DNA sequence: ACACTGCGAGCTCGAATTC
DNA sequence: GAATTCGAGCTCGCAACAATGAGCACAT
C-alpha cells in the first residue's frame, strides 16, 4: 500500500504499508480512499510496527487509533530517543518484552566484532581564528570543513582501499558532502538525487571491486538496503542524537569490521560525540581515542600547503 | 539501385556461411562440401538473377 | 429494446460500444452527443484516470487510427454524454466544475512567474556570494 | 499416497507433491464440476502432465457418468509418446495399490506415416505420399476386384482387419505408437485403422491438434465420439496461430499452372461430369486474371464473389459443393495417386472457403513483392483474421475444454480472441528450494548507450559493438552452453559478420565454440549434436539462433545445456506485412484490442517460451538475460508470466553490460553448491 | 479528429537544534 | 513557543509517446 504499484490492496491477508500513508492528514487520492475505508472496518491481529522509536511523534501515534488490532508487536533496533517519550510507548503498544544482549551476540558470532574508534583532529590555526569570533550557526560549517579533518578522511580511505574494505562515509551538512566527495572523486548520494541513480550507485558499490567508497548524507538513518559495509567513516553528523550513532553502527555489523568517528577537537563537536556514545557504552562497546594516525604526514594527502588552505576559508565563510 | 543494395547482402552471406562451416572445423568431423555449397548456391540463385535485373 | 423511441431492435451503432439502448435511425450525430477523444476529457472536464475506469459503472471506449501518425498507435474515443454524466458524479454540481478550474488555470501562470524569481535568486546568489565575503 | 482434493481420493504416484501442484488440482476440479472451460497456467512440462492425469483419471471413478473420455491434444508426436508413458506409470501404480485389473484403455493417434506395417509403403519420406500409396492399395475400387480374391494389388493388413477386428476390442494396456504397431504385427492387423476404430471406446486419447481444430478433419475422427468429454489443450500458447493456418489457403502462380496440368489430364480421361470441367476451367481463368494485375494491393472478402459472377457468371450456390464433387469425381474416375492432384484440391478448397466463410476473412493479392519493385511473382492470400472460427465447434460440442501452457502471457487476451467465457482463468507459480532462475534486463551498454533492436538503431556500430561486448563478457563467466536467440536471420547474419570485421568474434572463439542454426535441416542437426557434445566435455559452446525457428520450439534445453539464454531483442514479427496489417484491423474493431498491445503480446509469448525452455526439473538452474532496452517498460515486462516475473526485481531492470556480469557470476557461484 | 511511462513541484510531516 | 536544515512520504501535473522477416504434422 505504498502508492506506486498497489497490487489490489483491498481484500488480502497481509498488508504492508507505511506510516504517513495510514495517518496522512490531508485529502487522500481516490485509490487510497477506498482502501482506508476497507482497512478502518476490519479487525486485525498482530500489527507489526517496524521502527518503533518514531511512533511517539504527533502524527505516527494517530495510526494506533485508526486501525483496530488485538495484538501489537513492536520491532526496533535502537529504543533510545530524545525528548523523553519512550516511557510514553509503554502504553501505546505494551511492556518491553525482550532486549538482546549485544555483547553476547557478538561473542557467539551472530554480530560482527566492531572496533569502535573516535579519532579526533586538531583545529587549523587559520580556522580557529573565526570559530571563536562568532556564535551564530556559521561555526557548524567551520568544524565540519576542517582542513585537518580532511586529511584524516583521505588517509582512512586510502588505508582501507589498500586492504580491500568497503567504505561508507556518512556525512550530514550537505555542503560538506560536496566538497569532500569531489576532492577525492567519489560517488555520493546527495539526498535530492533520484530513485534511479540512488540504485545504480548502491549496486556498483556491492558487486564491483573498483568503486570502493560512497558518501551518503542522512539517508542511511533507517533500515535501508545498504550493501554490507566493512568500515564507516562518520564525519560530523547530527548534533546530540544517540539514536543516529546506533543506526550507523548497524551498517557495520551486518577485528572483522570497525567504524570511525571524525571529530574536530577543541570545538562543540567534542561535547556532541560523547553524548552519542552515551548509548553505545551501555551495550559494552569500547570507544578508543586516536590522537595521531599511523603515519599521516608521509603519503600524498591533500591540503598540504597554506595557500591551498586559505582558499577553503574563503569558500566556507563566503556562504553566511 | 536495388542491385548494389542486394550485392552486399550476398557479399557477407558468403562470409557468414563460412563461419558455421569453420565452426564445424574447430569441432570434430567436418561437414561435407556439397551441402554447404548447396544453400550457398541457392542464396546465390537470387543474387545472380537480380544481377541481371539492373545489369 | 430502447428508451428514447422505445423500439425493439437487435443491434445498432450504440449498445455494443458504449452500452446505450439507442436506435441507429436518428443516431443524433450533433443532437444528443459527439465523440470526444480521451485527451479532451482530461483537460476540459478535469478527470483523472481514476474516473473513467474505476468509478462504477466503468465506461469503455473505441480504438481508432491516429489521424496524424497512421503507423504509430491508437486514438481512443468516448461518448460525450457518458463524460458529462461522470463529471456530475465526481464533482458535485456543474457549478463546482468551472469554479474549480479558476484556481487550477492560475497554477500554470503561477509557475510561469515563480520560475522567473528562482532564476533571479540563483543567478544573483552567484555574484552576491563573491562580494559579501572578504 | 491417498491424497485428498476437496471431494476426491486422488491416487498420486509420487511421495512429495509441490504446494502449488496440489492447488492446480483444486482449480482443475473447479472446472469439471462447473461443466465449463478453463485457462490455467503452470510452468513445467512433466509434473504438470502427471498431476493433470492423476485427477481426471481419478475423477471418472467417482463420477463415471459426468465425464467419460479424456481427449489430450498435444503439439506433436514426441509429446504424444511422452504423455502415454506418464499414463502407464499411473496405471501400474493403480495395479500395486489395488492388485486388480481394469477396463481401462488408452490410445495414441498419428498419421499413417507413423502407424504403418506394410513394407512397400513405409519408407516413403514425405507425409503426403504415404497417403497416396495407401490409397492405391485400399480404396473401395481397389477392393472391388478383391471380392474374387485374386492376385491383384491389395493390402493384407486392411483386408484382415475388417474381418476380425470388430467383434473383440482392445482389452487393456495403455498403448504407445510403437506398441500399437507391435500389436498389429503379431496379430496381423492394421495399426492405423485399429487405432481409429477403437478411439470411440476409450478413456484417455492422445492425439495432435489437427484432429480437433481442423474443420475438414474433425468431422472424420471426432464427430460422434463423446458429448460428455474433457479436452485438454496442452502447451497451447500459440493456439490462435493453429486456428488461423487451418482455415487459410495460399495461392500463387506456381500452384495455378499445376492446376492447368491437372485440368489437362482430366480432359484426357473423360473421353475414355463434363460440365464440372468447364466449371473449373472457368474458375482457373478468373483467379489467374486477378493475379495478372500489377497495381496496388487490394482487399475484398465478399466482393471477390461478385466479380467471380461478373466476367465468369458463376454463382456461389454451386461453388459451395466445388470441393465436394471433386472428391467424388476422382472416386468415379478411380485415379491411382492423389498427391499429384494436390494443387487442384487446393484450388477447390479455396473455392469452398470463399463461398461460405466470409465474416472475418480477407483476400490479399500482392503483385508488388517483398522489398523489390519488379519481380514477377505475385501471390494471393486467403488469410483468416478471427481465430475463434476454429474452436467454435470445439467450445460447443464438448463439456469442458482446458487450455493449459506454461507461458499464457496475459490470461485475459485468450478469452477475448477466442469467444468463450472461462470459469477459473487462474495462474500458478512454481515453488523452489533455491532461486533457480535469475532474470535480468541488460539495458544500456558499457558507455551509457542504448542497446535496442529497433529498425533505425540497427546499422549504427554503437549497438553492434555493445551486443558483441555482451556475448564476449558473458561467455567467460557462464559454464557449458549459451543459447543466443536473435530476432531474424538477416540480423544474425549481419551482426556476426560485423563482429568478424571488428575484433570481437576472435575473443569469443577463445572461450567457447560458436555454432549457428541455419534454415536447412541437415546443417542444423549436425550443428546441434556438436553443441550437445561440446557442453559435455570441457570446451563449452554457444548456439546462436533465431527466435521463430526450429530450435526455439522443438529442442528442450535441460541443465548444463544452455545455462544462459540471451534474447538479443524483442522478437517481433514483420509489423508491416499486409496480412498482419489487416488482422490488426479486425482485432481493433472486434474485441477492441489495441494494435500495439497485440504485437507485444505476440512477442512476449515467444520471448518467454524459449527463455522458459531452460528450466525443466527440480535441480535445473538457469540464467536468462533479456538484452533489450524495450523489455524494461511496463507493457512488456508485465506480460511475461508470473513465474519469471516474481524474481525480476527492480535492481535487475536497467543493468548495464558490465554490471550484468556480476549478477551472472554471483548467481552461478551460489547455484553450484549443494543443498 | 492525439498522446505511454517517468519526475520534479507543493504540501506536510519528522528529529534535533537553533533564534 | 516559532523558526532552521535535510530528510521522508503522498498527490498531481507536465511533456510527449512507436511496431521491421522466411518453410513438413494432419483428412478421401
Ligand atoms: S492400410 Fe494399414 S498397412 Fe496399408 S498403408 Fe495403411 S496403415 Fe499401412
Ligand atoms: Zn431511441
Amino acid at each position: 500500500f505504498t502508492s506506486d504499484a498497489k497490487d489490489k490492496p483491498i481484500g488480502c491477508s497481509v498488508a504492508i504499508s507505511t506510516y504517513s500513508m495510514l495517518g496522512h492528514t490531508t485529502k487522500r487520492s481516490w485509490e487510497a480512499e477506498r482502501v482506508m475505508e476497507w482497512l478502518k472496518t476490519q479487525e486485525w491481529g498482530l500489527m507489526i510496527l517496524d521502527e518503533v522509536h518514531t511512533i511517539p511523534a504527533k502524527m505516527f501515534r494517530r495510526v494506533l487509533t485508526i486501525v483496530q488490532a488485538h495484538c501489537k508487536l513492536g520491532l526496533t533496533a535502537t529504543l533510545v530517543r530524545e525528548d523523553d517519550k519512550i516511557v510514553d510507548l509503554n502504553f501505546l503498544i505494551g511492556p518491553k518484552l525482550y532486549e538482546a544482549n549485544w555483547m553476547e551476540l557478538q561473542n557467539n558470532g551472530y554480530i560482527a566484532k566492531v572496533q569502535c574508534a573516535e579519532v579526533w583532529c586538531p583545529m587549523s590555526p587559520e580556522f580557529y581564528r573565526e570559530y571563536v569570533a562568532i556564535k551564530t550557526k556559521k561555526r557548524i560549517l567551520l568544524y565540519t570543513m576542517n582542513p585537518n579533518k580532511f586529511r584524516a578522511c583521505q588517509f582512512l580511505i586510502k588505508f582501507h582501499e589498500r586492504r580491500n574494505d568497503k567504505i561508507i562515509v556518512f556525512a550530514d551538512n550537505v555542503f560538506a558532502l560536496k566538497e569532500y566527495a569531489i576532492r577525492l572523486n567519489k560517488p555520493y548520494i546527495y539526498g535530492p538525487t533520484s530513485q534511479g541513480e540512488r540504485m545504480q550507485i548502491l549496486q556498483n558499490f556491492k558487486h564491483n571491486p573498483k568503486i570502493n567508497t560512497i558518501f551518503i548524507s542522512k539517508v542511511g538513518d533507517t533500515s535501508f538496503d545498504l550493501p554490507e559495509a566493512n568500515v564507516l567513516i562518520q564525519i560530523s553528523s547530527h548534533g546530540g542524537s544517540r539514536r543516529q550513532e546506533a543506526q550507523r553502527l548497524g551498517r557495520v555489523l551486518r577485528y572483522n569490521a570497525f567504524f570511525y568517528s571524525l571529530v574536530s577537537q577543541d570545538t562543540q563537536e567534542m561535547a556532541y560525540s560523547t553524548k552519542r556514545q552515551r548509548f553505545l557504552v551501555d551495550q559494552g562497546y569500547s570507544f578508543k581515542v586516536i590522537t595521531k594516525l599511523a603515519g599521516m604526514e608521509e603519503e600524498d594527502l591533500a591540503f598540504s600547503t597554506k595557500e591551498e588552505q586559505q582558499q577553503l576559508l574563503q569558500k566556507v565563510l563566503a556562504a553566511t | 539501385k536495388e542491385n548494389s543494395n542486394a550485392a552486399i547482402i550476398k557479399r557477407f552471406n558468403h562470409h557468414s556461411a563460412m563461419v558455421l562451416a569453420a565452426g564445424l572445423r574447430k569441432q570434430e568431423a567436418q561437414n561435407e562440401q556439397t551441402s554447404e555449397p548447396s544453400n550457398m548456391d541457392g542464396n546465390s540463385g537470387d543474387a545472380d538473377c537480380f544481377q541481371p535485373a539492373v545489369k | 429494446i430502447c428508451e428514447e423511441c422505445g423500439k425493439e431492435f437487435m443491434d445498432s451503432y450504440l449498445m455494443n460500444h458504449f452500452d446505450l439502448p439507442t436506435c441507429d435511425n436518428c443516431r443524433d450525430a450533433d443532437d444528443k452527443h459527439k465523440l470526444i477523444t480521451k485527451t479532451e476529457a482530461k483537460q476540459e472536464y478535469l478527470l483523472k484516470d481514476c474516473d473513467l475506469e474505476k468509478r462504477e459503472p466503468p465506461l469503455k471506449f473505441i480504438v481508432k487510427k491516429n489521424p496524424h501518425h497512421s503507423q504509430w498507435g491508437d486514438m481512443k474515443l468516448y461518448l460525450k454524454l457518458q463524460i458529462v454524466k461522470r463529471s456530475l458524479e465526481v464533482w458535485g454540481s456543474q457549478e463546482a466544475l468551472e469554479e474549480a478550474k479558476e484556481v487550477r488555470q492560475e497554477n500554470r501562470e503561477k509557475m510561469k512567474q515563480k520560475k522567473f524569481d528562482k532564476k533571479v535568486k540563483e543567478l544573483r546568489r552567484a555574484v552576491r556570494s563573491s562580494v559579501w565575503k572578504r | 499416497m491417498k491424497l485428498n482434493v476437496d471431494g476426491l481420493l486422488v491416487y498420486f504416484p509420487y511421495d512429495y507433491i509441490y504446494p502449488e501442484q496440489f492447488s492446480y488440482m483444486r482449480e482443475l476440479k473447479r472446472t469439471l464440476d462447473a461443466k465449463g472451460h478453463g485457462v490455467l497456467e503452470m510452468p513445467s512440462g512433466t509434473g504438470k502432465t502427471v498431476s493433470l492425469l492423476a485427477l481426471i483419471m481419478a475423477y471418472q471413478r467417482a463420477y463415471p457418468l459426468e465425464v467419460t473420455k479424456l481427449i489430450y491434444c498435444s503439439r506433436t508426436v514426441p509429446e504424444i509418446e511422452k504423455v502415454i508413458e506418464e499414463l502407464r506409470k499411473l496405471l501400474n501404480f493403480y495395479e500395486k495399490q489395488e492388485g486388480e485389473k481394469l477396463p481401462f484403455l488408452g490410445l495414441a493417434l498419428s498419421s499413417r506415416k507413423n502407424l504403418c506395417i506394410h513394407p512397400e509403403v513405409t519408407p516413403l519420406r514425405f507425409g503426403k505420399d504415404v497417403d497416396g500409396k495407401c490409397h492405391s492399395l485400399t480404396a473401395s475400387y481397389v477392393r472391388a476386384q478383391y471380392q474374387h480374391d485374386t492376385s491383384l494389388p491389395h493390402c493384407r493388413f486392411y483386408e484382415e482387419f475388417d474381418a476380425h477386428g470388430r467383434e473383440v476390442p482392445l482389452p487393456a494396456g495403455i498403448y504407445n505408437l510403437d506398441d500399437l504397431k507391435a500389436l498389429g504385427r503379431r496379430q496381423g492387423w492394421c495399426p492405423y485403422f485399429l487405432a481409429r476404430y477403437s478411439i470411440l471406446h476409450a478413456n484417455v486419447v492422445v492425439y495432435s491438434y489437427h484432429y480437433l481444430l481442423d474443420p475438414k478433419i474433425a468431422d472424420l475422427v471426432s464427430k460422434e465420439l463423446a458429448r460428455k468429454a474433457v479436452v485438454v489443450f496442452d502447451e497451447a500458447h500459440n493456439i490462435d496461430n493453429v486456428c488461423i493456418d487451418s482455415m487459410s489457403v495460399n495461392l500463387t502462380r506456381r500452384t495455378l499452372d499445376r492446376c492447368q496440368g491437372n485440368l489437362e489430364t482430366l480432359q484426357k480421361t473423360v473421353l475414355r461430369a463434363e460440365h464440372f470441367l468447364g466449371f473449373l476451367r472457368r474458375l482457373l481463368e478468373y483467379v489467374k486474371w486477378r493475379l495478372r494485375v500489377q497495381h496496388v494491393v487490394q482487399e475484398s472478402p465478399p466482393a471477390f464473389l461478385s466479380g467471380l459472377a461478373q466476367r465468369v457468371c458463376i454463382q456461389r450456390k454451386p461453388l459451395r459443393f466445388c470441393a465436394e464433387r471433386l472428391r467424388s469425381l476422382l472416386h468415379t474416375l478411380e485415379i491411382t495417386d492423389l498427391a499429384d492432384f494436390s494443387p487442384l484440391t487446393l484450388l477447390a478448397n479455396f473455392a469452398t472457403l470463399v463461398s461460405t466463410y466470409a465474416k472475418g476473412f480477407t483476400i490479399i493479392i500482392e503483385p508488388f513483392d517483398d522489398r523489390t519493385p519488379t519481380i514477377a511473382n505475385p501471390i494471393l492470400h486467403f488469410s483468416c483474421m478471427d481465430a475463434s472460427l476454429a474452436i467454435k465447434p470445439v467450445f460447443e460440442r464438448f463439456q469442458s475444454v482446458i487450455i493449459t501452457s506454461g507461458t499464457l502471457s496475459p490470461l485475459d487476451i485468450y478469452p477475448k480472441i477466442l469467444d468463450f467465457h472461462p470459469v477459473t482463468m487462474a495462474t500458478f507459480t512454481m515453488t523452489l528450494a533455491r532461486v533457480c532462475l535469475c532474470p535480468m534486463i541488460i539495458g544500456r551498454g558499457n558507455d551509457q548507450v542504448a542497446i535496442s533492436s529497433k529498425f533505425e538503431t540497427r546499422e549504427d556500430i554503437a549497438v553492434i559493438r555493445n551486443y558483441g561486448n555482451l556475448l564476449l563478457e558473458m561467455s567467460a563467466v557462464v559454464p557449458d552452453g549459451i543459447v543466443a536467440f536473435f530476432t531474424s536471420y538477416q540480423y544474425m547474419e549481419s551482426t556476426v559478420a560485423s563482429w568478424y570485421e571488428q575484433g570481437i568474434l576472435e575473443n569469443i572463439q577463445r572461450n567457447k565454440l560458436l555454432f549457428i542454426e541455419t534454415q536447412d535441416g541437415a546443417e542444423t542437426s549436425v550443428a546441434l549434436e556438436k553443441y550437445q557434445e561440446a557442453c559435455e566435455n570441457g570446451r563449452g559452446a554457444i548456439l546462436l539462433s533465431v527466435a521463430r525457428g526450429k530450435v526455439s520450439e522443438g529442442i528442450d534445453f535441460v541443465h548444463h545445456y544452455g545455462r544462459a539464454v540471451i534474447m538479443f531483442g524483442v522478437p517481433y514479427v514483420y509489423t508491416q506485412s499486409r496480412i498482419l496489417k489487416a488482422r490488426l484491423e479486425y482485432l481493433r474493431d472486434q474485441f477492441q484490442i489495441r494494435e500495439n498491445d497485440f504485437l507485444t503480446f505476440d512477442a512476449m509469448r515467444h520471448a518467454a517460451q524459449c527463455v522458459g525452455r531452460a528450466i525443466r526439473g527440480k535441480t535445473d538452474y538457469g540464467l536468462m538475460v533479456f538484452a533489450d532496452k524495450r523489455f524494461a517498460r511496463g507493457d512488456k515486462r508485465g506480460k511475461l508470466p508470473r513465474w519469471i516475473q516474481e524474481h525480476l526485481t527492480d535492481a535487475n531492470l536497467n543493468l548495464t553490460v558490465d554490471e550484468g556480469v556480476q549478477v551472472a557470476k554471483y548467481f552461478l557461484r551460489q547455484m553450484a553448491q549443494p543443498f
